[PDB]
RNA sequence: ACGGAAACGCUUUCUAGCUCGCUAUAAUUACCCA
C-alpha cells in the first residue's frame, strides 16, 4: 500500500533530430563523412531503437508505449515504472548513442481518470519547456522542476533518493511531517529560511534518541551541505528527491 | 496508593518573619493607642486631601526633624487633629520591648517589613518557606551532597553546583527530580493579631554588647501552632522526610558546635520539640551550608558593613513572654527558631 | 512630558546628564545614586503598572496621586533622589496621568531609567 | 441513539495555581511570571488543556499496566477517554474539557480583595554565599472557584462502558486533590476541591436519576 | 415559488475558539499553529467549511439511522440538506453555510483589548523522562461575536420538507452549543453559542410564524 | 492601500473520515474579500422583443438579486459566495432607447 | 544597520564574533551567554512579529521602545548580553523602526540571531 | 447569416487527531551611617 495512485506520461523528443539528420556527421571531417549511407544507417538505428527496442525496456515495467518512433515517444503508465523506464531508456540510449543525441523527456503526474488530450497537452508543454532548457532536460511534474538528465539520475535517483529512503527506513521518529517541512523549506527559500532550517535540523538533532542519533547528525551535516550550497543546482534536486520519496511512501 | 502523606505542625518559639518585600516606611504609620496602625496610605492621602492640608503633607514628609516623636506622623495626626482612624488597613498590637532606652518612643520606629499576606489580608506561611528551610537541613545532613557545592571554576566564588541533587527532565533517563516528591503545601491563614514587629538585635562576637538595628520586621507572635501538609511519592525523598526527625537535631547539633558555642546560652532558646530555622533574619548559616562557606560566604562583604572577622554576628530580638522559651531576662529571643513535629496521616 | 517614541531617550540623555562621584576617586565617575535607592523608586510604580491592566484608571487615580507624595518623600531623603527627579523629570511626568495608557507609559519610562542606570556602573 | 452528558464541578482552590502567562513585556520589579488569563477581563482562568494533561498522567499512574515511554500507548481504558494519536478507531477521545472560568467575582469583592491575583515573592537563596535571586510568580488567590465543565459522549458503541469509565473519571476527580493541577507543585499551588457536582444529560435520552449514585459518594 | 431563506445568527464564543490555518513553517518564537484570518481585516474568520463539515460529522450521529462509513453514505434526510456526491437528486444540497468575519470590533476595542487573537501557551510532558515541549497557539478572544448566516433554498423540489429539515438543523445548532466546533476541541476550545436564530425569507411566499416558534 | 500581499489567499481545509477519523488536508486557493470587479452585461433590443423588454429587465435585475443570495463560483455551499453587486446602473451604448425607464429600478 | 536582504549574514557573524568558553575546556567553543538569556529577549520580538500582521505600525509604538528598554536592561545584568549587543548592533537597529515592514524585518533578524545561536552547539 | 448555437470546472469533504507552561527555587543576606 506504499505508493500513490498516479499515472505518469512521458513524451520524449530527440533533441534536433532534424539537425542531427540534415547536418549530423558533416560537422566531423572535411565532408569526408557527409554521405547518404551513414544517414540511412543512422536513421535505421533510430528506427531499430525507438521502434523495436522500447519493448525490451518496457518489458518488466508496467506501462503502455502508446506512440514511439522517429523523434518522439509518448508512453503512458504507472509512475514508478515510468520514471524507471525513462532512467533505463536514457541510460541505455547514451550507451546506444555514445552520449551524443541527448533526449529531452517530460514526465507529468496525472490523477486517476483524467482525460488524455487534456493530459497530452500538459505533457507536451512540459516537454517543450524541457526542450528549451538547454540542449536537453527532463521536466518532472511541472516546468519549475527542470534538470539535466546527467544531473537527474546521478544526483537525485542514485545518490539523494537512496540516502533519503535509507534514512527514513532505518528510523521511526521522523515520519512524513518532517519531510513535508523539509519540502516547504526547500520550496520557499529566502535567505532567512536557511537560518530557519539551521534551527530546525539542530533542534531535531538533540531530540532524537541517543542510539540512532549520529545518523541524524551525519544526515543534517549532509543536508545543510546541499541546502546552503549557493548554486540552486543541488536544491530543487533535493526537493524533487523528497517529493519522489513521499510519493513512494504514500499511504 | 504510593502517595505517602505527612503532616508537619510548627510551634513558634521565636519571632518568625517571612517575605513580601514591601514595607511601611518611616512616615507611614500611626501610634496613638498602644496599637500600631497601618492604613492604606493612598486611601489616607485621598481622604486627607478633603481636609485640604495636603500641601503641608508635602513638607511633612521631607521634614528633617529631631526628637523623632514628632517625625512618625502622629504629629501630623494630632497636631492638625486628623484622628479619624477610618483608613482601610489592619491594626496590630505593640511589642512593649520595641525600643531600648527611649522613653515615650513607642512609635518612633522607622521600617516595618511586611509579613506575607494573601489577597484576603490574613497572614499565612507559604510552603516555599518551609521547603527552603528543609533543603539546607537535608543538604547538610547528607555527606554526598556536601563535597562540591562550590566554585565550579566559573567566577569569583559564585554559587552552588546545583547539580548534586537530580533536577529537571534529564533527557534520556527516568523521572528523577528528587525534591518534587516533597510537596510542601502552604499554611492556612491564621489570625491577623499575631504580629509583634520585633527589632533585629545584634550580639557581637569578641564584644559583649547588644547593639540593636533600626529595622523592625513584622514577625509572628510566639507560641502559635501552624499546620503544614507534606506529601511524598518517591521513596528517597520519602525516606528523607522520614529521617527529618534525626536530621533536624543533627544539623542543629553540628551547627551549635560550629557556630553557637563560645556564645552564652542564657539568650539562646531551648528546643522542647523538633527544632528548625525558618526565614528572614536567622543568619546565613541557617540558609546555607555551614561547613562549606567558611571563607566563601564572607568574601563578598568588603564594604561598609563587613561581617566581624569570620562567621556572622549573633542575631537576637525582643518580644514579650508567655507560658518560658527565653531562658534569661530582658527577652532576647532568637528570630526564627521554630519547632515542629511530624506524623504520617 | 514624554510620549511613546521618546521616553527611552528622555531617560537616555538624562542619565548621562546626572553628576557622579568627583571625589572618592577609586573607580571614579560612579553614581551618587545607588541601585537600592532606585528600586525603592520603581517598586512603587510597578505594582500600579499591573493594577492598571485589571482595573481602570478612574478607579486607580488615588494611588498615583499618593505616588506623587512618595516620589517627593524618597526625593526628600537623599541628595541623589532629590537630584534624580528633576535631572530626569519624573515629577514633571507625574502631573500628566491623563489615561491608563499614559500611566503604563510612565511606568515603562521608570523601567527605562532603571535599565539605563544598570547599563552603567 | 446518541446522547451527551455534562459534568459540572467547582474547582475551589486552596493556595491557588500559577499556570504560566502569555505576555513577555513583563516588568523589571514586578511580575516576571504571570498566570494564564482571559484577555478581555484579565481574569485568571483554568484552561481545560492543563486539566486534560494533568489527568492523563494522574490516571496513567493507576490504569497503565505497561510503562508509557510516549503518549499514544495508554492502556485503552484511558485511550478512549483522552484519545490516541495512533489507534485506528481511537483517534477521538469523547471527553471535552471546557476551560474553567472564575465564577465568584461577587462574593470575593465582599472579601477585601483588591484584584483577583497576587504577587508572591519566591526567591532563590544561593546555597553558598547566601545571595538572593528573586522571582515574583503570580498565582490565583486562595479561595476562588472555577466552573469546570466537562462533556461526555454516548453513542451506539457504548453499551456498558458509559459506567466503566466513570470510576476512572472519578479517580481523576479524587486524585486531582492528590496532585497540583500544574504550577510549581512542591510549593503548594494546586490543592483543590470540586464542589457541587450536578451531572445531567444535556443532549439525548439518558437517565439522570440512576446516574446520580456513584458521582459524589 | 422559489424560497431562499436566510438564517441570521450570532455565534458568540465562550472558551475562545481556534480554527487551524497555515501550518506552513512560521517564525521561531512565534505562533506555531496560527488561526485563519480574513486577509483584508486580519480579524478571525470562522469559515463555512468548518461549520458545514462539523455539522455533517455531528448530525452523522443523530439522523443517520444506519452507521455511515463516509459522508457519501448519509441518509436522505441529510443528503438533501448537506449535499451528496453520489446521490442522484441530492447534489447541490440546499445549504450555503456563510462565514462570519468578527462582526464586532468597535465593541471589542471599546473594551480594553489589545489584540483580538490571544496567544495562549501550552506544552506537553511525557510520562517518562518528563521532558517539556512548548508551543504558542493562537485563539480568538473569549466574548467575541460572529454574524453567521445560512442560506436554505426551497425551489418547490421538496414540498414536504418544510419542517422536516429544521428540527434537524436546530438540534444541530444545539449540538454546536454543546460540542466544540473547531480546532483542539477536547482541550476545551471553540464552544460556540448560537444567539438570535433569526430566519427571514429573502425570496419567496413564506412565513416564519411556523418556524421561529420552534427555533425560539 | 488596505494592505495585503497577494490578492489570492490559501484557505486550508481537510477531510475527516467518518470512522477512521483521519484528516486529509487541502490548499484551496481563493480571491480575497471585498474585491470589486468590472461587470458588464450587454442586453440587445430588437423590434420583436420591444413588447417585453421592460419585463426582461425585471428578470436580469431579479437574476442579480438572487446571485447575491447564492455563491456565484464553485465549492460555494461552504461559503465562498455572498457576492454582492454595487453601482448597478444602466447606461446605453450605441442605441437610441432611453435608460431613464430603468435606472430607478436597478439603482 | 539592517535592510531586507543583508540581515541574516549580520546575525550569522554576530553569533560567530561572540566569544566563548576559553577557560575550563569542558565542551569548549560554547557561549558564555546562555540560550535562556536570548529566548527571554526573543519572546518580546515574537509577540511583536505576530501581532504586527494584525495591527498598524503606529499602534505598536508603545512596545517598540519597550524592546529598547528590555535589551538595555538584560544587557545590564550579565556581561554576556552587553557583549552581545556590542557584537550584534541591536540598539543601533532599534532606531531603524519606521514602519510595520522594517519592524518585521528586525524581528526576522532576531530570529536569525537565535537560530544561529542554537546552530553552534 | 462568425467551427457557429446551446455548456457554472462543478458535487461531497471540521486543518483535524494526541499533548499539564512544566522542572529546581525560604525576599533573603550583611551590620551599621552623623
Amino acid at each position: 500500500g506504499l505508493g500513490i495512485k498516479r499515472l505518469a506520461v512521458v513524451r520524449l523528443d530527440v533533441d534536433d533530430l532534424g539537425a542531427a539528420f540534415m547536418a549530423g556527421f558533416s560537422q566531423q571531417g572535411n565532408g569526408q563523412y557527409s554521405t547518404l549511407s551513414r544517414s540511412a544507417t543512422f536513421s535505421r538505428s533510430m528506427s531499430l531503437f525507438f521502434k523495436v527496442y522500447i519493448n525490451q525496456f518496457a518489458s518488466d515495467k508496467k506501462l503502455s508505449i502508446i506512440y514511439a518512433g522517429g523523434d518522439d515517444v509518448f508512453a503512458i503508465g504507472s509512475w514508478q515504472d515510468i520514471i524507471a523506464f525513462t532512467v533505463e531508456l536514457r541510460e541505455n540510449f547514451i550507451k546506444w548513442t555514445n552520449g551524443k543525441l541527448t533526449l529531452s523527456a517530460g514526465i507529468g503526474l496525472f490523477a486517476d481518470k483524467t482525460p488524455i488530450s487534456l493530459m497530452a497537452h500538459q505533457t507536451g508543454e512540459l516537454e517543450e519547456a524541457a526542450k528549451g532548457n538547454e540542449k536537453d532536460s527532463i521536466s518532472l511534474f511541472s516546468s519549475d522542476y527542470t534538470f539535466k538528465f546527467d544531473r537527474f539520475i546521478t544526483n537525485v535517483y542514485d545518490d539523494k533518493l537512496e540516502q533519503i529512503r535509507y534514512f527514513f527506513n532505518h528510523q521511526d521518529e521522523r515520519g512524513k511531517n518532517f519531510i513535508y517541512k523539509l519540502i516547504e523549506l526547500l520550496r520557499n527559500h529566502d535567505r532567512m529560511n536557511m537560518a530557519r532550517l539551521a534551527y530546525y535540523l539542530t533542534r531535531l538533532e538533540e531530540l532524537t534518541r541517543e542510539t540512532d542519533r549520529d545518523k541524524f547528525k551525519t544526515f543534517k551535516n549532509l543536508f545543510y551541505s546541499w541546502y546552503t550550497n549557493k548554486n540552486d543546482k543541488d536544491r530543487k534536486e533535493a526537493e524533487l528527491a523528497l517529493l519522489l520519496y513521499i510519493y513512494e511512501i504514500r499511504k | 496508593n504510593d502517595y505517602r502523606t505527612f503532616k508537619l505542625s510548627l510551634l513558634t518559639l521565636a519571632p518568625i518573619h517571612i517575605g513580601n518585600g514591601e514595607k511601611y516606611t518611616s512616615r507611614e504609620f500611626i501610634y496613638e493607642n498602644k496599637k500600631f496602625y497601618f492604613p492604606d496610605m493612598g486611601k489616607f492621602y485621598n481622604k486627607m486631601v478633603e481636609k485640604r492640608l495636603a500641601e503641608k503633607f508635602e513638607a511633612f514628609l521631607i521634614q528633617t526633624r529631631p526628637n523623632a516623636r514628632n517625625n512618625r506622623l502622629i504629629s501630623f495626626l494630632n497636631d492638625n487633629r486628623i484622628a479619624e482612624r477610618s483608613f482601610g488597613g489592619y491594626s496590630i498590637s505593640e511589642t512593649g520591648l520595641e525600643s531600648d532606652k527611649n522613653p515615650n518612643s513607642a512609635g518612633a520606629i522607622n521600617e516595618v517589613n511586611k509579613f506575607i499576606r494573601d489577597a484576603f489580608g490574613n497572614p499565612y506561611i507559604p510552603g516555599s518557606s518551609l521547603k527552603g528551610a528543609i533543603r539546607t537541613i537535608l543538604m547538610n545532613t547528607t555527606p554526598k551532597w556536601n563535597n562540591e557545592n562550590a566554585v565550579n571554576d566559573f567566577g569569583r566564588f559564585p554559587k552552588e553546583n546545583k547539580n548534586l541533587i537530580p533536577w529537571g527532565p534529564k533527557k534520556g533517563k527516568e523521572y528523577d527530580d528528587l525534591f518534587n516528591a516533597i510537596r510542601v503545601s502552604d499554611s492556612k491563614p491564621f489570625d491577623n493579631k499575631s504580629l509583634i514587629l520585633v527589632q533585629k538585635w545584634d550580639y557581637s562576637a569578641k564584644t559583649n554588647k547588644a547593639k540593636p538595628l533600626p529595622l523592625y520586621r513584622e514577625s509572628i507572635s510566639p507560641l502559635t501552632k501552624i499546620e503544614f501538609e507534606i506529601t511524598t511519592t518517591t521513596d528517597e525523598a520519602g525516606r528523607l522526610i522520614e529521617e527529618l526527625g534525626k536530621r533536624a537535631q543533627a544539623f542543629y547539633k553540628d551547627y551549635k558546635a560550629f557556630f553557637l558555642s563560645e556564645f552564652p546560652d542564657d539568650k539562646i532558646q531551648a528546643n522542647l520539640q523538633y527544632p528548625i530555622y525558618l526565614g528572614a533574619g536567622s543568619g546565613a548559616w541557617t540558609k546555607t551550608l555551614f561547613k562549606q562557606a567558611d571563607g566563601i560566604l564572607q568574601r563578598r562583604y568588603s564594604r561598609m558593613k563587613t561581617k566581624m572577622v569570620k562567621k556572622g554576628v549573633l542575631k537576637l530580638t525582643k518580644a514579650p513572654l508567655k507560658t518560658s522559651l527565653v531562658k534569661n531576662h530582658e527577652s532576647f529571643y532568637e528570630m526564627g527558631k521554630a519547632n515542629f513535629m511530624i506524623k504520617e496521616i | 512630558i514624554l510620549t511613546d517614541e521618546n521616553y527611552v531617550d528622555i531617560a537616555e540623555k538624562a542619565i548621562l546628564k546626572l553628576e557622579r562621584n568627583t571625589r572618592n576617586r577609586k573607580n571614579p565617575d560612579a553614581f551618587f545614586l545607588t541601585t537600592s535607592k532606585l528600586r525603592n523608586l520603581l517598586s512603587l510604580t510597578s505594582t500600579l503598572f499591573d493594577e492598571s491592566k485589571v482595573k481602570e484608571y478612574d478607579a486607580l487615580l488615588d494611588r498615583i496621586a499618593y505616588l506623587r507624595v512618595q516620589f517627593v518623600y524618597q526625593a526628600g531623603r537623599e541628595i541623589a533622589v532629590k537630584d534624580l527627579i528633576e535631572k530626569a523629570q519624573i515629577l514633571e511626568a507625574l502631573k500628566e496621568i491623563k489615561d491608563r495608557e499614559t500611566l503604563q507609559r510612565f511606568c515603562r519610562y521608570m523601567e527605562a531609567l532603571v535599565a539605563y542606570f544598570k547599563f552603567y556602573g | 441513539t446518541f446522547a451527551k452528558i455534562k459534568f459540572s464541578a467547582q474547582i475551589r482552590l486552596e493556595t491557588g495555581l500559577h499556570i504560566g502567562g502569555s505576555d513577555a513585556f513583563a516588568a523589571i520589579g514586578a511580575i516576571n511570571s504571570p498566570v494564564i488569563k482571559d484577555p478581555i477581563t484579565n481574569l485568571p482562568i483554568i484552561p481545560g488543556s492543563s486539566l486534560k494533561g494533568k489527568m492523563r498522567t494522574l490516571l496513567a499512574k493507576v490504569y497503565n499496566e505497561k510503562v508509557a515511554e510516549k503518549p499514544s500507548d495508554d492502556s485503552d481504558i484511558l485511550s478512549r477517554l483522552f484519545g490516541n494519536s495512533k489507534d485506528k478507531r481511537f483517534k477521538m477521545g469523547r471527553l471535552i474539557f471546557r476551560d474553567a472560568f472564575l465564577s465568584n467575582a461577587d462574593e470575593l469583592d465582599s472579601l477585601g480583595v483588591r484584584s483577583y491575583t497576587e504577587v508572591k515573592f519566591e526567591n532563590t537563596i544561593d546555597r553558598i554565599t547566601a545571595e538572593a535571586n528573586p522571582r515574583q510568580i503570580e498565582r490565583a488567590i486562595r479561595n476562588s472557584t472555577f466552573d469546570f465543565e466537562l462533556i461526555y459522549e454516548i453513542t451506539d458503541e457504548n453499551e456498558n462502558q458509559v459506567e466503566e469509565d466513570f470510576k476512572v473519571i472519578r479517580d481523576g476527580l479524587k486524585l486531582l486533590e492528590l496532585d497540583y493541577l500544574g504550577g510549581s507543585g512542591s510549593r503548594g499551588y494546586g490543592k483543590v476541591a470540586f464542589e457541587n457536582l450536578k451531572a445531567t444529560t444535556v443532549f439525548g435520552n439518558y437517565d439522570v436519576k440512576t446516574l446520580n449514585e456513584l458521582l459524589t459518594a
